[PDB]
RNA sequence: GAAGGCCGGGGGCUAGAAGGCGAUCAGACACCACCGUAUUCCCGGCCGUAAACGGUGCCGCCCCGCGGCCGGCGCGCGCGUCCCGCCGGCCGCCCAGGGAAACCGGGAGGCUCCGGGCUCUGGGGGGAGUAUGGCCGCAAGGCUGAAACUUGAAGGCAUUG
RNA sequence: GCGCUGCUGCAGUUGAAACGCCCGUAGUUGGCCCCCCGCCGCCACGAGGAAACGGGAGCGCUCCAGGCAGGCCCGUUGGAC
């Protein structure tokens, strides 16, 4: 049975992207898929995004504009030390430089760059870049 | 390796098919892996066949013809060249 | 006697119309002539070596037909890495093929910095991979003074690329020489078509060349 | 734009007539399909493609490095004329593997664009294209394979009178778009020529 | 465009990027091509020599579709309708 | 829960383990010819194994294009069991992609750029599916399942002869 | 070494390995939605509670392995954390 909404929505994205299409759909309309792609649109990746009311479960439309290499989720959601997340982000990401990995905190949805600012962890959605 | 993709046999959306008997060597065999031929011909071969007419009676007489159905197993239709052993590319060749 | 182009590309390299190897990368335009890498290096920068020489047999009806495979590199120890082989009856002959092809290909490699940039790039861009048989190779980037952590045949390649700090991982069957240099030699290839946020910056494109 | 003399020309010329098979990547060029199977192309979106692909080749400074293949015997004639007047390359016949990769073959080159008349007798020259970075033009009828063509012409290939206006209609954009002839004459030259003529 | 801690640049150059796919173009994709469109005088007929310049990648070529790719990016560029 | 096999009753034409007999052979108690018991058929009940194979676990999402067949529905017309579509199922070829490759491509894709959920199995080759225990079974046997000792290769796909 | 015990991070068509198939309990996993209330987990801070070892501030046992010294006009000399 479908589970993780966000794992097929990026999913879907990215092969998308791969044969270089400009717009997507996406079943679920969830809250999260909601704030991830606010961060992406915001970050310079995947640009506008319309949400289609259905009244059982609305759709989303998403414009693609390139950029985006890869984008997944972290099935079991991990618990982060503030202090501990170096390693993962040598783990994950490519560089130190670019890549954005998502954190959900009791201050909201941000970047692992945002939390280690204020010096505080939580639990780990996804990444992309 | 495997060497068709079919297995050597037609066999689809099943589990068992119904089995028959070599024709030459009675061996058993299933239904969708024997080898099939369709022949019709004539009793009194071509070249008695003007004779008979001849001899024949009736006006307008036909000969009447014979309809059978052969079935050999692999190893018999290869012995009597009724298939021959093909390269690697001819194999996916369908045509008669 | 003299070197007489055999393309529009040599011709117009032996004019001195062209004035450097990076305007040719630019455009992916295929090299078929070795004299071209000699007028851009005419003082022999780049360096050579030979990686392995191994015999190859077939058998036939009277005894075996034997022959000599070899793997060579050359590359002027700053963003410049190429890699080639040669076979033939003799040593002699398939070394210098091995090196003739090795010239023919040659491509760019892209480095970076890891945290603190401070003068010259150090290292690879990001994290690099390739892929060639069984063997897979990752490329990490590192830190300004923690030399070139890997074996000593893939670091001749990183050497010879002009790289000073780097962390490697092997995986597969090693051992086969081939196709570990050449899953290093993919992974720098892919190095410079990378997209990355700093050249988002969108250009015009330009009606000369 | 499109001009009654022109339609009327395509008209009796068959060239909006294609074929029964269909693909998915040529459905915007068809208008309609016949109750036999025939499918119909339409000619203002033809009309205009040719247009597009006489000032990409009008872009082309020297017209020597434009490259013309037609394994056709039925369109020899017409791309003979073409490079006659265009003053252009020609390649009829078998194309030899090499002409363009191997430097060592007699009748090596190194063209700016290629032309062809359809990618099932000519795609073999279409992947030596593609390992020289080399853009490609072609006539595609109904039914076609893009496989690095750039460019396509949506008409019926099989025909001489459609192959012979076709050319004709190009050589005469590429003409008045240069300068030599304005718009509102004739050309001098008539297509009658352009197309094969028995014995 | 990397900077250093000066903000100079120190890339050895800046490629090019397809204009439809918004990718990267390699030094070996041999595939790789670049094509020019003819602007036309106000009367017609005639060339201004002001030429409309596109690439596209090898990947979106043997994937097919350029075309209609090229179509859009014209009419974007251009009044050819 | 195939076939074979077992217990108790029926029935008894074909073929046919065992057995016998004639050829062939150096020998032939095997291949070939002939006769022929159990069995093969029915009822009631045990056994619970097969290359029980797509040698590919179940649920779920995205995915180049072409074509055939089956069932149901709808659309259009010039009303033909026409052609244009939808759902579900069985198939063939195949661009990318993947892989040691053969090959898969209605995934064996989206994975060292290596995290959708659940279950089971494997860790060089032999000894060995053996010994010793336990359970099931009328029995034949099935499930579970070691060690000592030995050994430097055994295997997969492909190339030339 | 060993990504040959694999949580990070193995393999399961052909190399060793998907139970013959279905139902099914413990077990594990479970679509979307409510703007602020209570509870569990979760994150941060804090208290409290032994040192040595380990990290670590300062001190030239001739250096060092070490030790907590030592100088004159020493933070109340210091031995912080
Ligand atoms: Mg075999
Ligand atoms: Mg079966
Ligand atoms: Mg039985
Ligand atoms: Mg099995
Ligand atoms: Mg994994
Ligand atoms: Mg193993
Ligand atoms: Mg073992
Ligand atoms: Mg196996
Ligand atoms: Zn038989």
């Amino acid at each position: 049975v479908r589970i993780n909404v966000l794992r097929d929505a990026l999913k879907s994205i990215c092969n998308a992207q791969r044969i270089g299409k400009k717009q997507v759909i996406v079943r679920p309309s969830s809250k999260v898929i909601i704030e991830f792609l606010q961060l992406m649109q915001k970050n310079g990746y995947i640009s506008d995004f319309a949400v289609v009311d259905n009244h059982r479960s609305n759709r989303i439309v998403v414009n693609l504009i390139g950029r985006l290499n890869k984008a997944g989720v972290i099935s079991p959601r991990f618990d982060i030390p503030a202090n501990d997340i170096e390693k993962w982000v040598v783990n994950l990401l490519p560089s130190r430089l670019f890549g954005h990995i998502i954190l959900t905190t009791s201050q909201g949805i941000m970047d692992h760059i945002e939390a280690q600012h204020r010096q505080i962890g939580g639990k780990v959605i996804g990444y992309f870049y | 390796p495997v060497k068709r993709r079919n297995n050597g046999r037609s066999k689809y959306n099943c589990g068992h098919t119904n089995i028959v008997r070599c024709q030459n060597c009675h061996r058993c065999v299933p239904k969708d892996k024997v080898i099939k031929r369709f022949t019709i011909r004539n009793i009194v071969d071509n070249t008695i066949a003007d004779d008979v007419l001849n001899a024949c009676v009736i006006q307008g007489f036909a000969i009447p013809k014979l309809y059978n159905k052969v079935q050999y197993c692999v190893s018999c239709s290869i012995h009597n060249h009724i298939v021959r052993v093909r390269s690697r590319e001819d194999r996916k060749i369908r045509t008669p | 006697e003299e070197w007489h182009p055999s393309t529009k590309l040599g011709r117009l390299v032996k004019a001195g119309k062209i004035e450097s190897l990076y305007d040719i990368f630019k455009y992916s335009l295929p090299i078929k002539e070795t004299e071209i890498i000699d007028y851009f290096f005419p003082k022999s920068e780049l360096a050579e070596e030979v990686c392995n020489i191994m015999s190859v047999q077939k058998q036939t009806t009277a005894g075996q037909r034997t022959r000599f495979r070899a793997h060579v590199i050359v590359g002027n120890r700053d963003g410049f890495i190429g890699y080639g082989a040669g076979v033939s009856k003799e040593v002699a002959n398939a070394i210098k093929k091995a090196a003739k092809n090795a010239r023919l290909n040659i491509v760019p490699v892209r480095r970076g910095f890891w945290g603190g940039k401070l003068g010259d790039p150090h290292t690879v861009s990001s994290k690099l991979s390739g892929k060639c048989g069984s063997v897979r190779v990752r490329l990490i980037p590192a830190p300004r003074g923690a030399g070139i952590v890997a074996s000593p045949t893939v670091a001749k390649v990183l050497e010879f690329a002009g790289v000073s700090d780097v962390f490697t991982r092997q995986s597969g069957h090693s051992r086969t020489l081939m196709n570990s240099v050449g899953a290093v030699y993919n992974a720098l290839k892919s190095s410079y078509s990378i997209l990355t946020p700093d050249l988002w910056k969108k250009e015009q494109l330009d009606h000369v060349q | 734009q499109l001009k009654e003399a022109d339609v009327k020309k395509m008209l009796v010329a068959t060239t909006h007539l294609g074929v029964r098979n269909i693909d998915r990547r040529m459905q915007f060029y068809i208008f309609d399909r016949q109750k036999d199977g025939t499918f119909v192309f339409n000619l203002q979106k033809v009309w205009a493609k040719i247009v597009f692909a006489a000032r990409i080749l009008v872009t082309i400074d020297d017209p020597a490095e434009i490259a013309v293949v037609a394994n056709r015997p039925d369109a020899q004639r017409a791309i003979l004329k073409f490079c006659k007047y265009t003053h252009a390359t020609a390649f009829p016949g078998r194309f030899i593997p090499g002409n363009f990769t191997n430097r060592m073959n007699p009748n090596y080159c190194e063209p700016r664009l290629l032309l062809v008349n359809d990618p099932v007798v000519d795609r073999q020259a279409i992947l030596e294209a593609s390992y020289v970075n080399i853009p490609t033009i072609s006539l595609c009828n109904s039914d076609a394979n893009l496989k690095f063509i750039d460019v396509a012409i949506p008409c019926n290939n099989k025909t001489p009178m459609s192959i012979g206006l076709i050319y004709w209609l190009l050589a005469r954009e590429v003409l008045r778009l240069k300068g030599s002839i304005s718009r509102t004459e004739e050309w001098d030259v008539k297509p009658d020529l352009f197309v094969a003529l028995p014995e | 465009g990397m900077k250093n801690s000066s903000g100079v640049v120190v890339d050895a150059y800046i490629p090019r990027k397809c204009s439809a796919t918004n990718r990267l173009i390699g030094p070996k994709d041999h595939a790789a091509v670049q094509l020019s469109v003819a602007r036309v005088n106000d009367k017609g007929k005639m060339i201004e020599n002001n030429y409309v310049t596109f690439a596209f990648c090898g990947a979106i070529r043997s994937r097919g579709g350029v075309d209609s790719a090229f179509m859009l990016l014209a009419q974007e560029h251009g009044l050819m309708e």
